[PDB]
């Protein structure tokens, strides 16, 4: 994963029962963000009509 | 996940389970303790009456309230059908006591 | 940029998290300190020596 | 009242009852076309009936009385 | 449409030929080239009806042109698709064949036939003959019969018996029988002979045969002869996607079956041997049998995939079976599941995501959108839903206003799973939660996954509105405490800003409100926490309804001014002077509650959580390292065990101490290391905090975060911290063992290899016992509420008689639940007066509130007579009065709601969490002494003669204390009504030596004492003073031991001393391992002694499940004296002879010590062995209120070894329902012995003793079951098949013929009807007053 500062401070309740409070640089500068690749599949066959 | 209306099963028709396919949640048993504790038994009756079993049911709950009238029309399960019709099967006499 | 519940700790018996966030801003530190002095370029020898 | 359904319990005396007389009313009120007693001031359909239950306006003896007055004139006027 | 009830019975072949529409002939199901199905095939479409709705085969009749003509070139009539779901059929089998219900089901057919199983099991297999009908008196009826001598028998008679093999023999021997004679001879024969072992299998059969009687029901259709067929939709052969088919075994079934009724049509009339004849028809029987059920009769027939096949029983049995998993739980439409996070929201408010709104009420979307104008037809509002239009989110914003959404977090454990809030829309995508409802969730944001619903009528609105907003919602069910205790957070921030700091700023400043005190806050001119002298104005409502204020000066802290701008102008200003602790939010959030109302609580409650988390955020608290102090006398204590841990070794290598003496010093001693440590632990921590005001030093309270997080139990506690930084005690191994080497070091200092090895054991068992027994909590919980389906309050009070009387929990230790308590909500059942007579205060009933409760405790009353849930008399439910007041509103309960789900729900949802010589005065008081025989002994001082004698501490007011037990044969310091302190040693006895003390005075020769029969001459080798030995019967002699040595008291003369008062002879009998102290010539004085005798959750299931302890205690059933009969056969005899009555006799067990002898009387209901008690014998000799208070009293112990309170009044109401069956002694209206229901003897009496009848009807005695047999046995049969073992109890009310009138809840649950309960009971009211019309 990623390392980034942090503080052990009750901010406003948005922490109440082990929340994770972010802020919007790590956003900005995209830390966390991932990648996901799908496979779709359309398939034809011969029906008898 | 968020389900309005969407596929049925085939022997019971009742709706799905599962985000992929597109399913709506099941409605367990304890929730049924649940709300018949609290006492609304209206609820409940729309939750296994108008919501899964009932093929003429949920279609005219739809389409009244697509009509701005929100009455609930009851009905007969299906899945009470197909065990009636199981356990008539089975060999044992079954019969729904008219008035 | 990161905010954390401080109950959390102590009921959960997981202290090594705090020695994790001291070693953590220690490293950072001399980190900081190893770029400020870096921008300067004050000599090869005394990057050597740090 | 909006929030809260306090005082309405006394016009009535039971909680499961209440239920029942709210839907009775709104029912009229809104697929009836009935003007609420309560002034409406911006309220949705299933709360001005508990507001005019908490201020007391109908009840279940008076909710029979109205409604056959209706059907017996109604019956006159057609014979 | 409509209809009152269900009926079941047995199918006769005229009503199954009815049923079906065709008969199949042809095992095809389906075409390969086309897929049409064949004629006569399993998929008919002439027998079940057309594939594709209102069309025929060919198409000659189509698209309504006729509407319900049948064409005749296929034989199909037009009509819908439906009619395939309801269409039947029927098979015709060639050889009569076996059900295999009334077959292996514990038989419905042996019983019938009174013969062995195994018999007709051989009998069916074609292996032994059957005789019908012997005309001679050689032979008779129901011999079973071997090849050899059956040919025998044709040689010798013929014709003239009649005898065969098959399903055919078992059906001829149903038509021979005739039901009446048996009815009449059985019944008659029974009365003859008192066979104990034999009147309940005569009783069952006359039970079977009388139902057979009046049931209309002939036992001739137990054999099947044409076997329905499952209709086509349940038992679907439908297409894939990838051109493939699947379909159902039931398939298999019925085409194996098919397949071998035609082989077996044309062997038949092949001619064929009738070998083959016979291995035919097995199969045939084996093949239906794995149609009915697979896995029952022989091996399982497997498919493809070597897996069983489901027959349709096991469709309709079992989790799997259509019952639980289709009928009671379903799946719902109207609803949607997301991820939990937290939120600023007011208490009925949740976030809702706009994404899934437009997606949930998309319906009321196109209504509203059609409604408006702005969509001219249905499918433009779907594309315009489709793109999204600001024009839907207009319509979303008042759509939703006002309309409550219901939300579930799986598992739903008790009521509080389900909760109403008002939706309010939030850009994002998770489900917005106010923190508060999180503990009555018992939810963490870590990842949970939540349900939300949808209410759609106008009725299911208000009911959400109602009954199931979160304000509504505040007290448990369980008790009334409330729910919405701030956590951890909001307590926290209260805990830091309502603190005093001797020199933080401003200190002593006087101010004269409290908003110029925030100003003075918020300018940062005074500290948070500094003492101030502050003016407020608090209110009371000492008038009647009117608040009155009073405006003073007061010494506080800036906080608590602070605070008071929340306080809703109606508490004292003493609630918010405090350090403001869990329990001081809790208790005044309580008082709040009581004393004002229910909106200001909320809204309180709301600026509470606001004020404390804005508060939390401004003061700033972390947890450093440097908190994490560690005392600098660890390792000097470590050093000081450790030195007698190395002294101990060298003491036990040295061998002078034992290993079990060595392993208690060394437990002992690192015990004591512990306490020692984790004691200057809380030294460090509690006052840590030295500073100094205008003088030289104070200690305060901590302003350590660890402290205040310990202290104000937001979190953790202080024993926590003992492994915080203390060693972590001593944990045992898994074998049981606890290991002697403890953990010294700790979490700060780290840990050693092998440390973290030895922890990691109690880990993993402690993760192993929670990840395991949940289970069968949720199996406990299942059990309980089957059995609490229906208990509805009915009426208000039934006008009852006296109930149960009530009594504190004094006994064995302090007082835990006072009578404060345990009475609070209950009502009355007599005139209860106050200590000072004819001082009443209730008319027999009241509503023991919480001044009724100050009244009563002011006084000194100690029992009160309150009316129980089992005492009622209101026939099918209980009544108000009967109850007692509501705890989730705090008013007597109105009609209509459901008792059983709540309490069982209340009961079982704890269950997580439950997973696992002298006596000594310690307080001041009168000794009382409860049902003594007290004597005096030979030192003058009281002392004990009984076993049923109990000590008892009055008090100055006259109420018991303190309750202690007293044995047999004690001694004690003390006599009665002596006014002592505490701290005395007042009774004394040997733990061991069991006296047979002599309550009277005179000489003691030794008589009935004869040497080398029954005792045997030993002496004390070091004192001397020895007499005759007594011994036990296997050390004894038998030629003396068919008379108990009796060592009678004598005098000069030589005669028994009687008893005082009593001509009744006094001499005493010697049990074995009694050795006389005392030598013959000498005596004895009064109280003196003659010979010496020397001496989790599964625990609360056992009860519900009424178990049978393995070691009894032996009571006695009526009074009298105890004798003793036959000795040493198997088992002891004691006889019972009472003053008057009967030789009552039964098997003693002389293994275990006995509380009285020969020459002893025993009353009923007494200790005589000792041991567990059985509920069942309690029920049986004492009455209804023993056994509950016996239940109540043993299940509170659990639940208050682990600090989890319930009201009792939730515990007896299924005791109320497990006291529901009786059995009958009399007669008059109902069979000799057969067990019935309670209430349906008391109707049936309510007629024989009244103006209907003198007297004819019958006495009865109530019975105990267990908690899943009374579940069972019930009058519906639908409620009994849906939880357990199904096909028992639908094969035999199919042969009983019932009908269920549709009482139970889950019954209309199951039948989709309004369920009885609350708004059900107001329309089944309205129904059955319709149906008393007609």
């Amino acid at each position: 994963g990623q390392n980034m500062r942090v503080a052990f401070m009750p901010w406003n309740g948005y922490n109440f029962e082990d929340s994770i409070l972010v802020s919007e640089r790590v956003v900005q500068e995209d830390r966390f963000t991932t990648i996901h690749i799908q496979e779709l599949a359309c398939v034809s066959r011969d029906t008898k009509l | 996940h968020a389900r309005s209306t969407g596929s049925y099963s085939l022997v019971t028709q009742q709706p799905l389970g599962g985000k992929a396919q597109f399913g709506g949640q099941r409605f367990g048993e304890m929730e049924v303790w649940a709300l018949e504790a609290y006492g609304a038994a209206y609820t409940l009756q729309e939750m296994l009456t108008v919501k899964s079993d009932d093929v003429n049911g949920r279609t005219k709950m739809y389409k009244n309230i697509v009509d701005g009238n929100h009455q609930m029309e009851p009905g007969m399960p299906e899945s009470f059908n197909v065990l009636l019709k199981e356990i008539r099967s089975l060999g044992i006499n079954i019969e729904l006591e008219d008035e | 940029d990161i905010v954390l519940n401080p109950l959390g700790v102590p009921s959960r018996m997981n202290i090594g998290q705090i020695l994790e966030t001291h070693l953590g801003m220690a490293a950072k530190g001399i980190g900081d300190k190893i770029n400020a002095m870096l921008k300067q370029q004050q000599e090869v020898a005394k990057l050597r020596e740090f | 009242a909006r929030v809260t359904v306090q005082d309405a319990v006394e016009k009535i005396g039971n909680r499961f009852d209440l239920v029942l007389v709210a839907a009775r009313r709104a029912r009229q009120m809104q697929v009836g076309g009935k003007d609420p007693l309560v002034p409406e001031e911006n309220d949705k359909t299933t709360v001005i009936a508990l507001r005019e239950i908490e201020e007391g306006l109908i009840n279940n003896q008076i909710l029979d009385v109205r409604e056959r007055q209706e059907q017996q004139e109604q019956e006159a006027a057609e014979l | 449409e409509e209809f009152d009830a269900i009926k079941i019975a047995l199918a006769s072949p005229d009503m199954i030929r009815s049923w079906s529409f065709g008969e199949v002939k042809k095992p095809e199901t389906i075409n390969y080239r086309t897929f049409k199905p064949e004629r006569d095939g399993l998929f008919c479409a002439r027998i079940f009806g057309p594939v594709k709705d209102y069309e025929c085969l060919c198409g000659k009749y189509k698209r309504l042109k006729h509407r319900g003509v049948i064409c005749e070139k296929c034989g199909v009539e037009v009509t819908q698709t439906k009619v395939r779901r309801e269409r039947m059929g029927h098979i015709e089998l060639a050889s009569p064949t076996a059900h295999i219900w009334f077959l292996k089901s514990l038989s419905r057919i042996g019983l019938l036939l009174d013969m062995p199983l195994r018999d007709i099991e051989r009998v069916l297999y074609f292996e032994s003959y059957v005789v019908i009908e012997g005309g001679m008196t050689n032979l008779e009826r129901q011999q079973i019969l071997t090849e050899e001598q059956y040919l025998d028998a044709l040689e010798e008679f013929g014709d003239e018996f009649d005898a065969k093999m098959g399903a055919e023999a078992i059906q001829a021997l149903l038509k021979s029988m005739d039901l009446e004679q048996e009815c009449e001879q059985l019944r008659e024969e029974l009365n003859e002979t008192n066979s104990e072992t034999k009147r309940k299998k005569l009783t069952k059969r006359i039970k079977l045969l009388e139902a057979f009687v009046q049931s209309g029901n002939k036992p001739e259709w137990m054999i099947l002869t044409v076997l329905p067929v499952l209709p086509p939709d349940l038992r679907p052969l439908v297409p894939l996607d990838g051109g493939r088919f699947a379909t159902s075994d039931l398939n298999d079934l019925y085409r194996r079956v098919i397949n071998r009724n035609n082989r077996l049509k044309r062997l038949l009339d092949l001619a064929a041997p009738d070998i083959i004849v016979r291995n035919e028809k097995r199969m045939l029987q084996e093949a239906v049998d794995a149609l009915l059920d697979n896995g029952r009769r022989g091996r399982a027939i497997t498919g493809s995939n070597k897996r069983p096949l489901k027959s349709l029983a096991d469709m309709i049995k079992g989790k799997q079976g259509r019952f639980r998993q289709n009928l009671l739980g379903k799946r719902v439409d109207y609803s949607g599941r997301s991820v939990i996070t937290v939120g600023y929201l007011r208490l009925h408010q949740c976030g809702l995501p706009k994404k899934m709104a437009l997606e949930l009420f998309k319906p009321f979307i196109y209504g509203k959108l059609e409604l408006r104008g702005l969509a001219t037809t249905i499918k433009a509002a779907k594309k315009m839903v489709e793109r999204e239009e600001a024009v839907v989110w207009d319509i979303l914003d008042e759509v939703i206003r006002e309309h409550p959404v219901l939300l579930n977090r799986a598992p739903t454990l008790h009521r509080l799973g389900i909760q109403a809030f008002e939706p309010v829309l939030i850009e994002g995508k998770a489900i917005q939660l106010h923190p508060l409802v999180c503990a009555a969730y018992n939810a963490d944001f870590d990842g949970d996954q939540m349900a939300v619903h949808v209410p759609l009528t106008l009725e299911a609105q208000l009911e959400a509105r109602a009954l199931m907003m979160s304000t509504n919602n505040i007290l448990s069910p369980a008790n009334g405490e409330p729910i919405i205790v701030p956590s951890q957070d909001v307590v926290l921030g209260l805990y830091y800003m309502t603190r005093d700091c001797v020199n933080a700023k401003g200190e002593g400043m006087v101010l004269t409100g409290p908003k110029e005190a925030e100003r003075l806050y918020r300018s940062g001119l005074a500290s948070l926490h500094a003492r101030v002298k502050v003016r407020i104005t608090e209110y009371e409502k000492d008038a009647n309804g009117e608040l009155v204020a009073k405006t003073s000066l007061k010494d506080t802290t800036v906080g608590r001014a602070i605070l008071w701008m929340i306080v809703p102008k109606g508490l004292p200003y003493s609630i918010v002077n405090q350090a403001l602790g869990k329990k001081a939010i809790s208790k005044m959030l309580n008082t709040c509650y009581r004393i004002l109302g229910l909106k200001p609580t909320v809204i309180f409650a709301d600026q509470i959580m606001y004020t404390g988390f804005a508060y939390a955020a401004r003061s700033g608290a972390s947890v450093g390292i440097d908190d994490m102090v560690i005392p600098e006398k660890k390792h000097e204590i470590i050093s000081e065990a450790e030195a007698e841990v190395a002294e101990i070794q060298e003491q036990f290598q040295s061998g002078l101490v034992t290993a079990g003496e060595r392993y208690n010093k060394v437990i002992d001693i690192w015990a004591a290391a512990n306490d020692r440590v984790s004691k200057a632990m809380m030294d460090n921590l509690q006052t840590e905090t030295v500073i100094n005001r205008d003088g030289q030093e104070e200690k305060q309270v901590s302003f350590n975060s660890i402290y205040m997080m310990a202290d104000s139990g937001a979190r953790g506690s202080a024993a926590q911290i003992r492994q915080l930084a203390g060693m972590r005690g001593l944990m045992a191994k898994p074998d049981g063992s606890i290991i002697e080497t403890p953990i010294t070091a700790n979490f700060r200092e780290g840990l050693n290899v092998l440390q973290y090895f030895i922890s990691t054991h109690g880990a993993r068992k402690g993760l192993a016992d929670t990840a395991l027994k949940t289970a069968n909590s949720g199996y406990l919980t299942r059990r309980l509420v089957d059995v609490a389906q229906d208990l509805v309050v009915t009426e208000d009070d039934c006008g009852t008689h006296e109930g149960i009387m009530m009594t504190p929990v004094i006994e064995g230790g302090d007082v835990k639940e006072p009578l404060r308590d345990r009475v609070l909500g209950r009502v009355t059942a007599e005139d209860v007066l106050k200590p000072g007579t004819a001082d009443i205060l209730v008319p027999r009933n009241t509503l023991l509130h919480e001044q009724w409760c100050d009244l009563l405790e002011e006084n000194s009353v100690d029992a009160v007579k309150v009316r129980s849930v089992v005492s009622c008399d209101t026939d099918f439910g209980v009544c108000a009065h009967c109850y007692g007041r509501d705890l989730a509103r705090g008013h007597i309960i109105n009609k209509g709601e459901a008792i059983g789900v709540i309490a069982a729900q209340s009961i079982g949802e704890p269950g997580t969490q439950l997973t696992m010589s002298s006596i000594q005065v310690k307080n001041k008081g009168s000794i009382k002494l409860s049902n003594v025989k007290s004597v005096v002994n030979s030192s003058g001082k009281l002392v004990i003669t009984s076993r049923n004698t109990e000590l008892k501490l009055i008090d100055e007011f006259g109420r018991t204390k303190e309750s202690y037990k007293v044995p047999y044969g004690a001694v004690l310091a003390k006599g009665d009504g002596e006014q002592v302190a505490g701290g005395e040693t007042v009774a004394n006895w040997d733990p061991h030596t069991m006296p047979v003390i002599t309550e009277v005075s005179g000489f003691v020769r030794f008589t009935d004492m004869i040497d080398g029969q029954t005792i045997t001459r030993q002496t004390d080798e070091l004192t001397g003073l020895s007499s005759l030995v007594v011994l036990d019967s296997a050390e004894r002699t038998a030629g003396g031991k068919d008379l108990r040595p009796a060592l009678k008291i004598v005098d000069a003369q030589g005669n028994d001393v009687l008893i005082p008062g009593t001509d009744m002879p006094a001499q005493y009998f010697l049990p074995g391992k009694a050795i006389v102290q005392l030598e013959d010539g000498v005596q004895i004085s009064s109280g003196d002694t003659l010979a010496r005798i020397p001496q989790g959750l599964p625990r609360v299931a056992d009860l519900f499940e009424a178990r049978r302890p393995k070691e009894p205690a032996i009571l006695a059933e009526i009074s009298g004296i105890v004798s003793f009969g036959k000795e040493t056969k198997g088992k002891r005899r004691l006889v019972i002879t009472p003053v008057d009555g009967s030789p009552y006799e039964e098997m003693i067990p002389k293994w275990r010590q006995l509380n009285v002898f020969e020459g002893e009387r025993v009353e009923r209901g007494d200790v005589i062995s000792d041991g567990p008690e059985a509920p069942h014998d309690i029920l049986r000799l004492r009455g209804v209120h023993a056994v509950t208070r016996y239940i109540v009293n043993e299940v509170q112990d659990v639940y208050r070894l682990q600090g989890v309170k319930i009201n009792d009044k939730h515990i007896e109401v299924i005791v109320r329902q497990m006291l529901r069956k009786a059995t009958i002694v009399n007669a008059g209206s109902s069979d000799f012995l057969e067990g019935e229901q309670v209430e349906y003897s008391r109707v049936k009496i309510a007629n024989r003793e009244l103006e209907a009848n003198g007297k004819v009807g019958a006495t009865y005695s109530r019975d105990l079951l267990g908690i899943t047999k009374a579940s069972l046995a019930t009058e519906s049969f639908i409620s009994a098949a849906s939880f357990q073992e199904t096909t028992r109890v639908l094969t035999e009310a199919a042969v009983a013929g019932k009908r269920d009138e549709l009482r139970g809840l889950k019954e209309n649950v199951i039948v989709g009807r309004l369920i009885p309960a609350g708004t059900g009971y107001a329309y089944h009211q309205d129904r059955m007053r319709r149906r008393a019309a007609g």
